[PDB]
RNA sequence: CCCGGCGAGGGGAGUGAAAAAGAACCUGAAACCGUGUACGUACAAGCAGUGGGAGCACGCUUAGGCGUGUGACUGCGUACC
RNA sequence: GUAACGGGGCUAAACCAUGCACCGAAGCUGCGGCAGCGACGCUUAUGCGUUGUUGGGUAGGGGAGCGUUCUGUAAGCCUGCGAAGGUGUGCUGUGAGGCAUGCUGGAGGUAUCAGAAGUGCGAAUGCUGACAUAAGUAACGAUAAAGCGGGUGAAAAGCCC
């Protein structure tokens, strides 16, 4: 019973290289090239699907803290005075307020203001 | 209408061919002749005689109308490569590749 | 819903201008680049210049502390192979006098591409007077 | 008029009328879901709220459908150690529509 | 003496860049046969200026 | 029959179910080399991806932040055995 | 080549003491999902609702699978109203994979449950064929040497006179 891998062996290099469009000279066009660059890939994928989390919390601290210290207050101290009053609003939220509705922004900042008072 | 003429395994480099095709890509025929009558070319003879047999399928078995024809589409494909042997120093040999080219020219009144 | 993005052709830019005299030299910097930047704006987007246009005056009256006069040393390299060159504060202010604000603010910005864009909206003066009038310029203590 | 609300371990401002992707619920498709935590209510005025969730909140929504979301492939490899693994993941959603804010 | 990665083909197009050829551009035309010919040199008839030199 | 050197090669006509089955002939993969179209690219520094992301083109849908292609700018990032 | 804060800069943006905030990881928590191993209640080939807890990994040990060629099931079943092979697209599983379908192709293919292996390649200065790169680059083999008129020819520096 003699297996020839012709087949077989096409379907694998072309599983391979259908995931390689888009990439540079060889990486998309050599087998040996394009695995390497595909393994590469995924793994920068799963590093970063931890990584977007981090550098969104970043941006939104970075837009309450402008924000904020249009209304007179820093982000640090506002986030202190939420907790002290009690308001549970996120992160996220807290952003996107700031950006489209600037006087529900100004209401929050008077309420951390008034329990750090 | 478009009609077609090609010279199969030309005895030329695609590179070299290449060269002198650019030159009448998109031209009237009546234009493209004059620029191949002076250019210093091997290529130049090989590409004139596709163009000047084009010219001829249109009007005979075609519907003719020279002054209205125009290059729309030239190109050189890599035709089958003559291996040879070239003797060098020290017994060594060396292969010669003596390549062929695929010459069409496309010629449409539109 | 995804976060908000500004869209650089949407974004609304404003001109100061701001006079150096007597102003020490690295706080000053520092809040140029903030605005340059747009750090200021709840908009403020890492990869867009939301930043603003900022006119400098009087950049030879900057000051500094202590002995920096005459003790802080700027450095350049020509690319020849000797090539070393040194000038201290008070000869860079006598040859040109915006330089020393300009390269403190460019070593506070972001560096490649959108840096150097930025970088642009930076406009020092030696003396007390623009040619930017059409611009109206607001007033910034700063 | 907007409303924030908490479902699955997240917080989403939304208004009536709009589709929001929750994590999965375990209601049917054609049930109506109430959420009673709501954090603030902003129309022409805004409700914050002096502890968590505002006092009379709640948002009605309807639910629309149950499904998965787009592959991920997770890809694990030790260089020069002879070790490499893959996984594949699709995650469960349920899409909401929200009917009506309640002040 | 030999390079010590393949060059690439984008590598290779930009290196051929300046290896275009240039068409004559223009074309005399004689004042008596009307005969085309390149500028300064004589018809295949033989015309130049006008005047029918050489007898080929 | 037509162009060409009474060439090579080709375009018609005709045969055939099929000639893109024409003798360099079943099927005809890949490397490699071209022509056309869309988008990007001539002040910008590195394993060339990955995460975010504007604009443009083309479909869809009465838009509906949909789909496909491209990817300015930006965080992170020194192949494999 | 500044080159003994990473840099800009700093007289605090340094150092000491005290205090309260905040940032900060794949740690912890929240929400959704999968798997292993224990105790449970039921039910028995168990599975669910439970219930605790666990799941970085080289050499190496243990467990469970995918796909390929061939034999039986099969004188069955699918197929010129289009087989295998080729090339796109959509859907689908935790993975090796699977399924459907457009175009090409033009005659074979094979469920299920079993059985047997020339059963899976990126590396071995591996083996054979094809095709790249350098590059239209070096070179065209004695530095005895050619010039012109005519002829022939589609074309003559090289042939003939
Ligand atoms: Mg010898
Ligand atoms: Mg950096
Ligand atoms: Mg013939
Ligand atoms: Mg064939
Ligand atoms: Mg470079
Ligand atoms: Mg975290
Ligand atoms: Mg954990
Ligand atoms: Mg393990
Ligand atoms: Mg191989
Ligand atoms: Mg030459
Ligand atoms: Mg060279
Ligand atoms: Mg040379
Ligand atoms: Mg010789």
């Amino acid at each position: 019973a003699r297996v020839k891998r012709g087949v077989i062996a096409r379907a694998r290099h072309k599983k391979i290289l259908k995931q390689a469009k888009g990439y540079y000279g060889a990486r998309s066009r050599v087998y040996r090239v394009a695995f390497q660059a595909v393994i590469k890939a995924g793994q920068y994928a799963y590093r970063d699907r931890r990584q977007r989390k981090r550098q969104f919390r970043q941006l939104w601290i970075a837009r309450i803290n402008a924000a904020a210290r249009q209304n007179g207050i820093s982000y640090s101290k506002f986030i202190n005075g939420l907790k002290k009053a009690s308001v549970e609003i996120d992160r996220k939220i807290l952003a996107d307020i700031a950006v489209f509705d600037k006087v529900a922004f100004t209401a929050l900042v008077e309420k951390a203001k008034a329990a750090l008072a | 209408m478009e009609t077609i003429a090609k010279h199969r395994h030309a005895r030329s480099s695609a590179q070299k061919v290449r060269l002198v095709a650019d030159l009448i890509r998109g031209k009237k025929v009546s234009q493209a002749l004059d620029i191949l009558t002076y250019t210093n070319k091997k290529a130049a003879v090989l590409v004139k005689k596709v163009l000047e047999s084009a010219i001829a399928n249109a009007e005979h078995n075609d519907g003719a109308d020279i002054d209205d024809l125009k290059v729309t589409k030239i190109f050189v494909d890599e035709g089958p490569s003559m291996k040879r042997i070239m003797p060098r120093a020290k017994g060594r040999a060396d292969r010669i590749l003596k390549r062929t080219s695929h010459i069409t020219v496309v010629v449409s009144d539109r | 819903m995804k976060t908000f993005t500004a869209k650089p052709e949407t974004v609304k830019r404003d001109w100061y201008v701001v006079d150096a005299t007597g102003k020490t030299l690295g706080r000053l910097a520092t809040e140029l680049a903030r605005r340059l930047r747009g750090k200021h704006k709840a908009e403020y987007t890492p990869h867009v210049d939301t930043g603003d246009y900022i006119i400098v005056l009087n950049a030879d009256k900057v000051a500094v502390t202590g002995n920096k006069r005459t003790d802080k040393v700027y450095y350049h390299h020509t690319g020849h192979i000797g090539g070393i060159k040194q000038a201290t504060f008070e000869e860079m202010i006598a040859r040109r006098p915006e330089r020393v604000i300009e390269i403190a603010v460019k070593g506070m910005l972001p560096k490649g591409p959108l840096g150097r864009a930025m970088f642009r909206k930076l406009k020092v003066y030696a003396g007390n007077e623009h040619n930017h009038a059409a611009q109206q310029p607001q007033v910034l203590d700063i | 008029m907007y409303a924030v609300f908490q479902s699955g371990g997240k917080q989403h401002r939304v208004s009536e009328g709009q589709t929001v992707r929750l994590e999965k619920l375990d209601i049917a498709t054609g049930e109506t879901v109430e959420f009673a935590e709501v954090l603030m209510i902003a129309n022409g005025e805004e409700v914050k709220i002096g502890v968590p969730f505002v006092d009379g909140g709640v948002i009605k929504a309807e639910v629309v459908a149950h499904g998965r979301g787009e592959k991920v492939k997770i890809v694990k490899f030790r260089r020069r150690k002879h070790y490499r693994k893959q996984q594949g993941h699709r995650q469960w959603f349920t899409d909401v529509k929200i009917t009506g804010i309640s002040a | 003496a030999v390079q010590q990665n393949k060059p690439t083909r984008s590598k290779r197009g930009m290196r051929r860049s300046h290896d275009a050829l240039t068409a004559v551009t223009s074309l005399s035309v004689d004042k008596t046969s009307g005969e085309k010919h390149l500028r300064h040199h004589i018809t295949a008839d033989g015309y130049y200026r006008g005047r029918k030199v050489i007898a080929k």
